[PDB]
């Protein structure tokens, strides 16, 4: 429905986004197991937003689309996502 | 023992290909991610074997690189993104392709991104394929 | 392949262009290119 | 002495995140550069400490990674660029 065309409406992204992450000198950078014992349950969530833009299917192509993310539980910093990283 | 080593295969997690013309912008670029990267099962490995069975060099070269050591990327040819072109660049494209009797070449390139847990030293190994085209030829004409 | 897309030279700019590749000798998997790589 | 090492922190200058669906194209991608990368002050480190204070594992894990060792990126949720989509890809998106 978001990618189709309609008035503003959110999606179902059920807290896939872990808040606290760790960046070792190791090849990759893992999240934190202790801060997220529940894993996805302790992860945070967001919603995709597609803001259309008139210019000048074909009408859908006319609008300019861009995915917009916003905290599932957001109050005043809706336009910003703080993500904790652990610089080892 | 300090010299014994297990032949642990390093399979690239990601692959990217790009198709660029001139020094202006990439025309096209894909990246097969997980599901378009099929590692060969043993059966595919024998299949590669009999297809090149008469040729001995092919057999030894396959016999070295185990089925886990050889994979195939199913790059989505048509599943592209919009190819933006600054109209100045477009116009100069067309004008040169039409009358500019110069030599313009592609910059077609492949990069392989390794697991980085499976090691692989440099994990962004890539090679470029630049081949000049022919002016006053139907190739440039059809491109234009 | 350059697939144009109506929106709304200038008409050429109107259409959206994107290069598309297809095997020269393609039968049924026209929308996919298998490329064999040797993971050493 | 050849074994003594100073725990010099390595703070990433840049960070990038991307949101991609299917094997077709990234839908979104952002990169907080300098000013959206806030290193924690000792007060912020303290704040992280009392918030998870009952939990012992969190306390030791924070006690290891000093405030300079932990930073937060303020990735701009809405400040993205145009998400171009080749219409073939779009149509197949929708149909599937």
């Amino acid at each position: 429905q978001l990618l189709e065309g309609r008035p503003d409406q959110s999606v179902v992204i059920p807290h896939l986004f872990p808040k606290y992450i760790r960046a070792p000198n190791g090849p990759e950078a893992n999240p934190v197991k202790q801060l997220q014992p529940d894993e996805e349950e302790d992860y945070l969530g967001v919603r995709i937003q597609l803001r259309r833009e008139q210019v000048g299917g074909t009408k859908a192509s006319d609008f300019l689309e861009w995915w917009v993310i916003e905290l599932q539980d957001c109050k005043a910093d809706c336009n910003l996502l703080p993500m904790v990283i652990f610089s080892d | 023992l300090i010299r014994s080593v297990v032949g642990v295969v390093n399979q690239p997690i990601d692959v990217t290909v790009t198709l660029k013309l001139g020094g202006y912008e990439p025309l096209f670029t894909m990246s097969a991610q997980q599901p378009s990267i099929v590692p060969f099962t043993p059966q595919a490995y024998e299949e590669l074997s009999q297809q090149f069975d008469p040729y001995p060099l092919a057999m030894q070269f396959i016999s070295q690189y185990s089925p886990e050591d050889i994979v195939t990327a199913q790059i989505e040819g048509s599943s592209g993104a919009l190819w933006r072109i600054s109209p100045p660049s477009r116009a100069q494209m067309k004008q040169e392709l039409y009358n500019g009797t110069a030599d313009i070449t592609l910059r077609f390139t492949w990069n392989f991104q390794r697991d980085l847990a499976k090691g692989g030293t440099v994990e962004y190994t890539n090679e470029k394929h630049t081949l000049e085209l022919a002016p006053n030829s139907t190739a440039r004409r059809q491109l234009a």
